[PDB]
């Protein structure tokens, strides 16, 4: 509460409180003592990040709790089994172990990936210490900004960054750049007089991160570090807690699904296990076996490598993401709350328009210069260009020829900088050119004259005369002009022209632009001979009756690729909102020009303008666009705001505080939307953190916006945002494919087990092999579905309804489990009984025969042909049943992938080999399947044996059956869009 | 959640889905058990060599363990009774559906010549063990401490053990050479041989009353109150007795303790 009273104190009161002086500053002694007391003048970064706790964070989530719970279930089941003397409890340890293994291997994979994000973003930030012109003991020297302490006396010039929170004591012509705290793109003037009681709106305080544009000031530091306005806004931002990402919610929804099914199946089979004369202990061991079989051991790894491939795609476009979940978020996004100054606009005063030859010419305001320039052929244009080029002191800093002009640094005032870059792009080598017109007299901008002026000798020796060039506020130049350059002549400036100048002045003014008038006069070689002694005080040259050249007007123009990015987000059905801290007029200007406000849409104010009725009379439902400023927004409530939001679709929030940006993101989010915030300066970090995904600019962006952001646009290319929507909509759709594929094989590994319980036939599918399936053979074909391209015009679809459209739904989940898995298990059993009968055992013998099958005390067990088998023998026959059921699985899985390439379209329409990586994964699949069977020693190391090639072909009919079944599901859904066939059979 | 008239259509669909699929499975086993012959196994891939079991079979842990007190008939009555009820199906009265065999060599039955399309199987009755038959010693040499362990090989359709000399049984210990004589074992029938006219097996449908040949290895030399281990290997040309993933093919190993 220190700062709300600092700017209202009298200078004696400040030097009392802070034990300083306004003329000679702190003493060295007390300044050092205060530095120990208060600490360094900078913001304390996020501290609580112990290296091991970063990793521990990666071992929680939907699938990770599922897998952990399931690891644990293995171990209490193992305890029970060893308790009742059950053998080969090795399998329980193997399984629970690998459950934990994939969790931690993926955990450290994601840890590497986030560590590499933080290094990439920290590779783009400047590490040179900012400086500060301080005055201590009455000496003006320079120090690092972080050695400033409360009460210190400091100074600022053009181009200096404000080193603290300063209370203005004296200032001449001092204007500053507050775009990171307020949205304000127009330079804000600073004066020592108290303008307001709110330190935010007073003019006698300089804010800690800001940049002095022009002029000079001197004042006292009244808060340093986290106590400054910067520090408070960012401590608020880290105060807001960010919610859970859409993708994370969806994975946690289907672990609820999988768990529901799991404990249902475990339970019903537990009672069915008791009613077959099973021990309660063993009955519940089967209950646990089941719920754990329902857990897809490998899915977590596949989901991550799916997400990191799209992180790779986006990162190649200079768009970095911190966590992989944030890859998808853009796709599900329904609303975009966007800052104006620095994200949408370049935050750079650019020449937008000129008035000459009786016409408003409009310049190119882009940064790569992809726009369209103006008519540079007219004599009057050349005159104007000479005026604006010669009447400028601004200067480019040394050694910037490589970097684009708009990106060069310049030593100059606010509007002088813009004009320098203008002639440098127009004329080429602007300062070289103006060196050829030597400058005999110069008057700088001041309040006495109210203009800026200079007299020059001309370029060739044939011309001995002088030229005077002047620029200033349009009216104050017009009062001193008597002629005007029009169409290659110098006409008299009559009342028709005076009116025309005025109408163009006001025209450019109403677009929210800073406009300057320019003018010239040629001093005779007679009156003013070479060497003539121009005196400013005694006006020996003419100061009136000049010739008007033209008007030039500047704005803060949009970033080159922004307007079209907004258009492409709106076609995808994303509602775009502007939340800007800048005044309403320029806000709606930009908003209109970048696509937030369509051509031919108007607010109640604009309606009542053409309907000439009081604004209250016009209908609110009829206005499509609406601008709400922060003052009005505070008087509304949730109920008034939501109606205001869903009445006017093209909405614009001017003069909004960081909390209000947060507020609006929150009202949207409670209305069920997935909001995405786009931001540069520290007035966004709150809204950026609360958002589902925060996008900060990598170049214009502030350290708080960048820290609160989940995504960074390193090149500041706002069109990377439209790349995110399609990529995020893609892998969601590819995840529905991939997750469905990997879940379907779960039923045909569980069924042989639970019939091996109920019908007590020798065990068809053994644990160690279903591990090989889940973690080894099918991970490559699953992640291959990362690469399926859209089946629609993915980018003209609306954002998915987060309540209906889900990663898995009861239709998708139940279809994929119980129809397709059913068919795969049936192919299993068919190969099972075949491998039995061909090797000795008849289907009706296999029923009930498990007890003597597994029995180590029989060595003369008789098959249906009466032959006598030892234990190790029928053990190998069980391993053959493993391998035959395993390849019965894989053939249906080569078919499952091709089914899952497409959810609506026929595989002939889009082709079978469109996806190159999917076929290279299917060939990979089959050859390791063969490696496990026919390599020497595999029956002993693993439970896999060289099967005779007869049994490979036995399941191929079944895999062709599924290919046909889902092709007919997809043909009947596509050709018949009716709801019956759609809802019951679609995913 | 779904409509009740939908619910019934859904479940009628899933019911009808399972019925069609189970039907496919039905016709598959139907065809499948027609693709295969009742008198020979198609492949018999795991039965490269045959296993050999022993009686009385009693285990504790880690294979066959047999200990008993000559003086405490409670420890060996159970073994004797194992041997009696086992040989109850080698009595002449139960084994009358066969032929007295003296073929002295392989009994290849090329054509099916017995009642109701059956086959002729040789006869092997208990009295061919002559001391270990249950008579005249109903303890089968356990009371004495000369136990009769009967050895019996596993049967594989159309398998031939060798043509040179009849397959014999050789029982011996493993690491007991230093202190003590070698074992002396008397076999019944003598030399511990299997008659070659018991091969080949044509299968439980061909020969409904088939009965494996037996040799009893009456162990005489075995020391009392001592832990020993006995292996009975089978000696023939097409029998492999030693393979590490199956210790019951071609051989039997058992720990023997006879205490007094
Ligand atoms: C679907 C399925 N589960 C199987 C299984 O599960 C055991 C061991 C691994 O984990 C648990 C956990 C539990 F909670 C309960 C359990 F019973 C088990 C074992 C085998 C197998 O290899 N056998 C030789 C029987 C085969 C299986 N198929
Ligand atoms: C075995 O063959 C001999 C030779 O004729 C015969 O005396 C005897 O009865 C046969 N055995 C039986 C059980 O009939
Ligand atoms: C078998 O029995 C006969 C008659 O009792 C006897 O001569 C012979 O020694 C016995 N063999 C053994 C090993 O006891
Ligand atoms: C054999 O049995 C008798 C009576 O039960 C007993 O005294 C003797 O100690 C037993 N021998 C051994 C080695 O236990
Ligand atoms: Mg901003
Ligand atoms: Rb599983
Ligand atoms: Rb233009
Ligand atoms: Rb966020």
């Amino acid at each position: 509460e220190m700062e709300i009273n600092d700017h209202q104190l009298s200078v004696a009161e400040l030097e009392q409180k802070y034990q300083t002086s306004a003329t000679k500053g702190l003493s060295a002694s007390l300044a050092a003592e205060l530095l120990l007391r208060d600490g360094p003048n900078a913001l304390r970064p996020p501290r609580g990040t112990p290296e091991y706790v970063k990793f521990a964070r990666q071992l929680a989530g939907g699938l990770q709790c599922l897998m952990w719970v399931a690891a644990a279930i293995c171990l209490i089941a193992f305890a029970i089994q060893a308790s009742e003397g059950d053998l080969t409890t090795d399998d329980n340890l193997y399984l629970a172990l690998a459950l934990i293994a994939v969790v931690v291997v993926t955990g450290c994979f994601g840890y590497y990936q986030e560590f590499k994000s933080t290094n990439i973003i920290a590779s783009f930030k400047n590490l040179v210490p900012q400086q500060a012109t301080v005055i201590r003991d009455g000496d003006k020297f320079q120090i690092n900004a972080d050695q400033l302490v409360v009460g210190d006396l400091v100074e600022m010039k053009g181009g200096d960054r404000v080193p603290a929170d300063i209370r203005i004591l004296q200032a001449q012509g001092c204007k500053v750049d507050n775009s990171s705290l307020t949205g304000e793109s127009e330079p804000q003037t600073r004066s020592p007089e108290c303008t307001h009681e709110s330190p935010l709106e007073t003019r006698n305080i300089a804010f800690f991160s800001t940049m002095c544009l022009e002029g000079t000031a001197q004042g006292l530091v009244v808060n340093t570090g986290d106590r400054t306005i910067i520090g408070r806004i960012a401590s608020l931002a880290s105060g807001v807690e960010n919610e859970k990402t859409p993708i994370a919610i969806e994975i946690e929804h289907f672990v609820d699904i999988i768990a529901g099914l799991a404990i249902l199946f475990g339970a019903t089979f537990f009672i069915v296990a008791m009613c077959i004369g099973y021990t309660f202990l063993r009955a519940m061991v089967f209950f646990m076996a089941i719920v754990v079989a329902y857990v897809p051991e490998g899915l977590l790894a596949t989901v991550t490598v799916c997400l990191s491939l799209t992180a790779k795609r986006l990162a190649s476009k200079n768009c970095v993401v911190k966590n992989l979940e944030a890859v998808e978020t853009l796709g599900s996004t329904s609303v975009i709350c966007s800052d104006k100054t620095g994200t949408l606009t370049q935050n750079r005063m650019t020449v937008s328009h000129l008035w000459f030859d009786n016409h408003i010419h409009s310049a190119d305001t882009t940064e790569d210069q992809s726009g369209q320039t103006f008519d540079q052929s007219s004599e009057t244009w050349r005159a104007l260009c000479r005026v604006l080029t010669l009447c400028n002191r601004a200067a480019f800093k040394s050694g910037q020829d490589a970097v684009p002009v708009p990106k060069r640094i310049v030593i100059g005032d606010a509007s002088e900088t813009a004009l320098l870059k203008f002639s440098e792009l127009t004329l080429g080598n602007a300062m070289g050119y103006r060196e050829r017109f030597p400058k005999v007299c110069e008057i700088p901008f001041n309040s006495t004259n109210k203009f800026q002026l200079s007299i020059h000798t001309l370029e060739d020796p044939r011309d001995p005369r002088h030229v005077l060039v002047m620029k200033g506020a349009p009216e104050r130049v017009l009062e001193r002009c008597s002629s005007i350059l029009i169409k290659g002549q110098e006409l008299p400036l009559d009342e028709q022209w005076r009116e025309a100048f005025q109408t163009a002045y006001l025209s450019l003014g109403g677009l929210g632009e800073r406009v300057l008038g320019f003018c010239q006069l040629y001093l005779s070689e007679k009156d003013y001979p070479p060497g003539y002694a121009f005196d400013v005080e005694a006006m020996n040259f003419p100061t009136s009756g000049l010739c008007f050249a033209g008007l030039v007007s500047m704005i803060d123009p949009p970033r080159a690729t922004v307007p079209d990015a907004v258009l492409k987000c709106r076609t995808a059905g994303i509602r775009v909102i502007m939340v800007t801290g800048d005044h309403p007029i320029t806000a709606k200007a930009i908003a209109a020009s970048v696509g937030i406000i369509s051509e031919g849409s108007e607010t109640v104010e604009d309606i009542a303008a053409r309907l000439r009725v009081p604004v209250d009379q016009v209908n609110r439902k009829d206005a499509r666009a609406c601008v709400i400023n922060g003052m009005q927004l505070k008087d509304m409530d949730p109920s008034e705001l939501v109606e205001a939001l869903r009445t006017h679709p093209e909405m614009v929030f001017a003069r909004t505080s960081p909390q209000q940006k947060l507020v609006i993101v929150e009202s949207c989010q409670r209305l069920g939307a997935i909001v995405a915030v786009t931001g540069d300066g520290v007035n966004d970090s709150p809204a950026l953190k609360k958002a589902d995904i925060g996008v900060a600019m990598g170049i214009a962006g502030s350290d708080a916006a960048k820290n609160a952001a989940d995504m960074i646009l390193l090149d500041d290319n706002f069109a990377s945002i439209v790349t995110g929507v399609e990529q995020g909509r893609l892998i969601f759709d590819n995840l529905k494919k991939s997750i469905a594929y990997t879940l379907t094989k779960n039923i045909p590994e569980l069924t042989p087990y639970l019939i091996y319980i109920t019908v007590s036939v020798p065990l068809p599918l053994g644990c160690i092999t279903i591990l090989f399936i889940e973690l080894c053979t099918d991970i490559f074909p699953s992640v291959s579905l990362a690469y399926e391209k859209a089946e629609s015009d993915i980018m003209h679809l609306r954002p998915r309804n987060p309540k209906r459209d889900r990663l898995v739904n009861e239709p998708l989940a139940a279809y994929s489990y119980f129809q397709i898995g059913a068919i795969q298990s049936f192919a299993g059993f068919t190969d099972y009984f075949t491998a039995m009968a061909q090797e000795g055992w008849f289907p009706l013998l296999c029923v009930g025969l498990r007890p003597q099958w597994e029995n180590h005390h029989l060595q003369d067990l008789q098959d249906s042909y009466g032959q006598e088998w030892t234990f190790g023998q029928r053990l190998y026959q069980q391993y053959t049943c493993y391998t035959v059921f395993f390849i019965s699985i894989e053939m249906c899985q080569i078919a499952d992938v091709l089914i899952r390439k497409t959810r609506r379209l026929s595989a002939f329409q889009q082709g079978f080999f469109r996806n190159r990586i999917l076929v290279i994964a299917i060939v990979f699949q089959v050859c390791i399947g063969c490696f496990l069977c026919y390599c020497p020693g595999m029956p002993n190391i693993f439970n896999f044996m060289p099967i005779r090639f007869q049994w490979w072909l036995v399941p191929m009919p079944f895999s062709l059956l599924i290919f046909v079944y889902d092709e007919i599901r997809k043909l009947g859904v596509r050709c018949c869009p009716g709801s019956w066939w759609d809802q019951e059979l679609y995913y | 959640g779904r409509t009740l008239s939908r619910w019934v259509w859904i479940s009628l669909y899933y019911v009808a889905f399972y019925v069609v699929m189970s039907g496919i499975f039905a016709l598959c086993i139907y065809v499948l058990m027609r693709t295969i012959d009742p008198y020979t196994p198609d492949y018999q891939d795991q039965l490269k060599s045959p296993g050999v079991t022993l009686r009385p079979d009693v285990y504790g842990e880690k294979g066959l363990d047999i200990s008993y007190n000559v003086s405490d008939s409670t420890t060996w009555a159970g073994l004797a009774h194992t041997l009696h009820r086992f040989l109850a199906g080698y009595s002449p009265a139960a084994q009358e559906g066969s032929i007295n065999c003296t073929s002295e060599k392989y009994f290849f039955q090329e054509s099916f010549l017995a009642p109701n399309h059956t086959k002729f199987s040789c006869k092997f009755t208990a009295d061919m063990l002559q001391n270990c038959s249950g008579r005249p010693d109903p303890t089968f040499g356990f009371a004495e401490g000369k136990p009769c362990f009967i050895i019996k090989m596993n049967r594989i359709v159309k398998f031939l053990p060798g043509n040179s000399t009849a397959p014999r049984v050789d029982c011996a210990f493993l690491d007991q050479p230093r202190d003590g004589p070698p074992l002396q074992v008397e076999y019944f029938p003598a030399n511990g041989t299997y008659s070659l006219h018991y091969f080949p097996y044509y299968g439980k449908k061909a020969q409904p009353h088939y009965s494996n040949p037996l040799v009893a290895a009456k162990l005489l030399n075995v020391p009392r109150n001592r832990d020993v281990v006995i292996v009975c290997k089978i000696l023939a040309e097409h029998v492999s007795f030693d393979n590490p993933h199956d210790p019951y093919e071609g051989k039997v190993e058992f720990k023997l303790k006879i205490q007094k």
